[PDB]
Formats: C-alpha cells, sequence, structure tokens
C-alpha cells in the first residue's frame, strides 16, 4: 500500500482505550470538518483551517457506555447523545483550540432531558432521536418515545415549553393518531415527516407539515414551496371536496405568511405554535404492491436525494429482508385539523430489491446522491439507483418521459465490507477522494467510492 | 335514562328498562349491553348502576373505536357510574389494501397476514385483555378493566 | 397578468404525476 497519509493522522489515533466507552466518527462540510469521540472525549479537525487537532473531556457530565447513540446535526456544529432515557446535546467547539476553561467548559452542554421528568406515572422510554433538519442553527431536536409520542425541544430555549404530537388517545382499538411507529424520518423538503408504523403491517403515515421553532429557510426554497402553493391553489375547482379547498386554502396562508416575515439576511423565520401543531397524513398508497410482503412487516424508512430539487425517494425495509424504492406522485397539501387526512398521500414502487440476509439498518450519507448503505447481517452493501434516477431526474425537468421507455430500474448493488456489530459511517473528502469512515466496534476502516 | 342517538340500542332495552324500573328511579340491571347497530356492542357482566345516567354522553361508537365518558370529567370512580370491567365488541374491523385502499375481508389473507395479533398487540398496548377476532364480520372483541 | 416561474412548477408538478401512471403501468 502506497501508506502516504490515509487512516494515519493526528485526530484518529488514541491508545490508553478501554474496551468500553465506544467511539464514533463524523464528518461535515462536503467531508472538510471532522469530530472524533473516544473515551468520553471529542476531538475536531478542520481540514481547511486548523493546522492541528483540538479536543475537549465531557466525562464530567456523560460517561458513555453502551445504551447510548450520538448524532451530528447536519450542520456539523451539534451533536446529540441519548438512551432509552436521557438527551444530552452538545455543541463543537469549532474555531475555539483551548477548551480548558472549566467554566466555558459547560458552555458547550447546551441541552439536557431525562424522561424521569413528567410529574409521575408510567413514563414511557425514548426510541429515536432526530434533529430537526430545518430547525435554524439546529435549535430543534425530535424525540419519539415508545408511546409513539413525537415531541419536539427547542434546544436553545427553555422559555419553549416542547411541543407534544400525535398524543395518546383515551379511547380504544384503533383510532386517529398513528399507532407503532417503528421508524422516523425527514423528507427533502424538510417539512414533512415520514412514520413508518406496523400495525397493519407496515404503512407510511406523515406530518405535513412537521415544523420548529424558528424555520431555517433560504430564498430558493422559500420561494419553491410558495410555489407549489400557488399552483395547489390554482387547481382548486368544485369538484374539490370541501376539506381539501379549506387545507389549500391555509396552506397558502400559513406560507403567504412565511413570505412576509421572511428574514432576507439570516435565512429565517419565526413559526407561531398555531402552525406547528398538526395531525398526522396518512397511511400513504404503495403502488403497485407485491403480495408477498403482506405478510412481513416492515423494518426502517430513508430518504434518498437524487439531485438537488428536492426530487427523494422514499426508501422501505423489510422482514424478508426486502428493499422498495418508493416515488411520491402527488403534491400534498398541509393539514392540521383533519383527523386521517388522506388527500393525496401517495407512492408509487419503482423497484423492489431482495437481499435475504437481514436488514439491520439503513444509513445514507447526504454528500452522495442516489446512494444508500444497507447495514445487512455482517454486511454493507451500496445499493446505488443513480443508474435510472439520473434519468429520472431529467424526465422530471424535461418533461420528457420518453429516456423511461424500455429503461431498466435496477440498482446497482456494490458490497462495501464485513462487520459484526452495526458499524457508524462518515465521508472524508481527503485530496479530492470518496472516502468511506467504517467505524466497528475496535475497527475503524477506511475505503474508497465508486465516484 | 336516555338513549337516543341513532342506532343505538340496549340489552335490555329501554322498554325493558322501563319496566325493572324500582319504585324511586333506581334502575339496577344485571347483564347489561349496550352498542350502535353494526359498528359495536360493550357487555357489562354482572351487577350495573344505571340509577338515571345519560348513554348520550357517556357511550360512543365510531368504526373500528370506542368511547367511555367523553373523557374522565364526571368519570366515576373505579366499579362507580360505568367506570366498571366489561367486554367491548368493534366490528366491521378489517385491514386495507395497500394499492386501493380495499377492505380485505378474506378469512385467508386475513390469516396469511394474520390480522389476529397484528389486532391483538394493538390491545396488548391498550392495557386491555385480547379475546379473539371473527373474520365474517371483522369482529374484535377485548376486555378492559375499567373506562 | 402572466406567470413564470410557477408554472414550471406546475410542469414539474404534473409531469411527477404523469411519472406516476408510467410506475403504475409499466409492472402489472
Amino acid at each position: 500500500s502506497q501508506s502516504s497519509r490515509l487512516s494515519a493522522l493526528p485526530i484518529f489515533q488514541a491508545s490508553l482505550s478501554a474496551s468500553q466507552s465506544p467511539r464514533y466518527i463524523f464528518s461535515s462540510q462536503n467531508g472538510t470538518r471532522i469530530v472524533f469521540i473516544q473515551d468520553n472525549i471529542i476531538r475536531w479537525y478542520n481540514v481547511l483551517t486548523d493546522s492541528l487537532y483540538h479536543s475537549l473531556n465531557f466525562s464530567r457530565h456523560l460517561v458513555l457506555d453502551d445504551t447510548f447513540h450520538v448524532i451530528s446535526s447536519t450542520s456539523g456544529d451539534l451533536l446529540c447523545l441519548f438512551n432509552d432515557n436521557e438527551i444530552f446535546v452538545m455543541e463543537v467547539p469549532w474555531g475555539y483550540s483551548n477548551v480548558e476553561d472549566v467554566s466555558i467548559q459547560d458552555a458547550f452542554q447546551i441541552f439536557h432531558y431525562s424522561i424521569d421528568e413528567e410529574e409521575v406515572g408510567p413514563k414511557s422510554s425514548i426510541k429515536k432521536v432526530l434533529f430537526h433538519p430545518k430547525s435554524y442553527r439546529d435549535s430543534c431536536i425530535v424525540v419519539l418515545k415508545e408511546d409513539d409520542t413525537i415531541t419536539m425541544f427547542d434546544i436553545l430555549n427553555s422559555q419553549e415549553k416542547p411541543i407534544v404530537l400525535n398524543k395518546p388517545n383515551n379511547s380504544f382499538g384503533l383510532d386517529a393518531r398513528v399507532n407503532d411507529i417503528t421508524d422516523l424520518e425527514f423528507s427533502k423538503d424538510g417539512l414533512t415527516l415520514y412514520c413508518l408504523n406496523t400495525t397493519e403491517g407496515g404503512d407510511i403515515f406523515a406530518f405535513y407539515p412537521f415544523l420548529p421553532s424558528v424555520l431555517l429557510l433560504n430564498e430558493k426554497d422559500l420561494n419553491l414551496i410558495l410555489n407549489k402553493s400557488l399552483v395547489m391553489y390554482e387547481s382548486l375547482d368544485s369538484t374539490t371536496d370541501v376539506i381539501v379547498k379549506r387545507n389549500v386554502i391555509k396552506q397558502l396562508q400559513f406560507v403567504s405568511k412565511l413570505h412576509e416575515n421572511w428574514n432576507s439576511r439570516f435565512g429565517k423565520v419565526d413559526i407561531q405554535k398555531e402552525y406547528r401543531l398538526a395531525k398526522v397524513q396518512g397511511p400513504f398508497t404503495i403502488n403497485p404492491f407485491p403480495g408477498e410482503l403482506y405478510d412481513y412487516t416492515a423494518t426502517n424508512i430513508a430518504t434518498i436525494l437524487i439531485d438537488n430539487g428536492q426530487n427523494e425517494i422514499v426508501c422501505v425495509s423489510f422482514d424478508d429482508g426486502s428493499l422498495i424504492l418508493l416515488f411520491k406522485d402527488l403534491e400534498m397539501s398541509m393539514s392540521w385539523d383533519v383527523d386521517n387526512y388522506v388527500y393525496n398521500n401517495s407512492l408509487v414502487l419503482i423497484e423492489r430489491v431482495k437481499l435475504q440476509r437481514e436488514i439491520k439498518s439503513l444509513i445514507t450519507l447526504p454528500e452522495q446522491l442516489g446512494k444508500l448503505y444497507v447495514i445487512s447481517d455482517n454486511i454493507i452493501q451500496q445499493v446505488n439507483f443513480m443508474s435510472w434516477a439520473s434519468t429520472l431526474s431529467k424526465s422530471i425537468n424535461e418533461s420528457d418521459l420518453n429516456p423511461l421507455a424500455g429503461l431498466k430500474f435496477e440498482s446497482k448493488l456494490e458490497d462495501i465490507a464485513t462487520i459484526e456489530r452495526i458499524p457508524n459511517l462518515a465521508y472524508i473528502n481527503w485530496n479530492d477522494q470518496s472516502n468511506l469512515a467504517l467505524m466497528s466496534n475496535k475497527t475503524l476502516t477506511f475505503q474508497n467510492i465508486s465516484s | 335514562i336516555v338513549l337516543t342517538k341513532v342506532g343505538y340500542y340496549t340489552i335490555p332495552s329501554m322498554d325493558d328498562l322501563a319496566k325493572i324500573t324500582n319504585e324511586k328511579g333506581e334502575c339496577i340491571v344485571s347483564d347489561f349491553t349496550i352498542g350502535r347497530k353494526g359498528y359495536g356492542s360493550i357487555y357489562f357482566e354482572g351487577d350495573v348502576n344505571l340509577t338515571n345516567l345519560n348513554l348520550d354522553d357517556i357511550v360512543h361508537i365510531r368504526r373500528k373505536e370506542v368511547i367511555v365518558y367523553v373523557d374522565d370529567n364526571q368519570k366515576p370512580p373505579v366499579g362507580e357510574g360505568l367506570n366498571r370491567k366489561a367486554e367491548v365488541t368493534l366490528d366491521g374491523v378489517w385491514p386495507t389494501d395497500k394499492t386501493s385502499r380495499c377492505l380485505i375481508k378474506s378469512p385467508d389473507r386475513l390469516a396469511d397476514i394474520n390480522y389476529e395479533g397484528r389486532l391483538e398487540a394493538v390491545s396488548r398496548k391498550q392495557g386491555a385483555q385480547f379475546k379473539e377476532y371473527r373474520p365474517e364480520t371483522g369482529s374484535w372483541v377485548f376486555k378492559v378493566s375499567h373506562f | 397578468m402572466k406567470g413564470f416561474k410557477v408554472v414550471e412548477v406546475g410542469l414539474a408538478m404534473n409531469t411527477k404525476k404523469q411519472i406516476g401512471d408510467f410506475f403504475k403501468n409499466l409492472n402489472m
């Protein structure tokens, strides 16, 4: 091996390692910045600025073990560490070199939460946490509990009581709310939140709009939403059901307000609570749908972008180690009061991918479009649908459906590496390079990606 | 005692409750049942104290769901008003087709997908006691400690 | 008056729906 400088670097090596305190690694800014966490100490290296890596020991507040999962906001600016009981959100000290100051050391412990904070009674455990994609300065996190309750905490505001959507029902049997959620996932418009429930074998529901305290919205996207909103309005007639008409109007209003209160400088906008509370839309219609899958259940769901114009492809796991690629063919309308709204909740099964192995968890690295990493059993395969999704992408803006004639919709399924423990991943662009950091427990592999 | 709302009935019915009504207004019949025709039925076994209870604001039965006591407003103690144990029977409960939202009523596909357990795990998670599921009428029955 | 972008958006939207029919028939 040319062993020039890969895998070997200041920030990546550290002995005196305990066979416990797991380690994590995250990229940021197109594989520029790096965040490494080991022995309860955070390391960050900016492969543009910084000449050497700087660190921070947070062992004083958190003692990482194996109940924790850590995730970093896309912007990279933040980190969230949680378990089925508590949440810790820390602000990576970019630009900071010395972080020794025992007082400034705490000016990074931005948010804390523990289920044992609710009065008394049965307190259900945390099932997953997410950073809200468009939550201006990553100020909002979404916590899903066992009671399928989805809660949004405004990390940077004590004066902000959390919002709790899809609350429990005093009824019995099936009602309105979405029961038995197995996985959460945001749309690439960052306004819709997809949910994968099990109750009926597995269907898809969604929260449109799922908003944060303050929305992160650039001008390109402000318009896009705004336009789609008008096209919707323009399309209303007489056949349009009342409830739908109602929403669409309410939608154009809300969005027409986003436009007024838009902050041109920063690129944010304040979203008043009303609009924030919303009832679940769903179930979506998957079509066509393989008769087999009715026996099995859904495992996970992920969203893979295929360009930049938010044109995405939904992805669902299944028991038979099957994967399906759906395409949202109809423009949704926002909803709020409506119990069991379904107006235009439709998906189209593009392709199916059988793997037969056990599908542990789906993962995607933003930076590389049309690519999905499926953590099989002891494998990690990279399903690449850029074969046809790049064509599907043109046919969309060209309003040309001919190129899709006799085109074969097969994902070039490759194989990354082998692992036992469900790995961690990251995209590093080292010297114009596609690097895939694979962090198993002890392991810490590095590879390349086709393109 | 009042029972307006379309479809709602009782066993003994409202007529059979005009007879067994105590000479003071103390109507207390045993093995009482109620429900909206076609949707469901809630069976309170043993003795019950229906002593002038407005059924119009107590019981509600929508497809696949049931409500006892609007909330917990006047929700009597556990074993008082109607907040007692019972056996609910919600009907017309079927899974829906993923391609056309159609009702799967075929005892086969119903058994192939096992609507059984799926509906059971929903009773479990609801603090209720699963009983059974009759495909033919889409009947789902479970027992609850209270309401 | 006249529309410029918004029009394009509708085309896009419509097209996605057009694509919808593609896959609905392309299978069975």
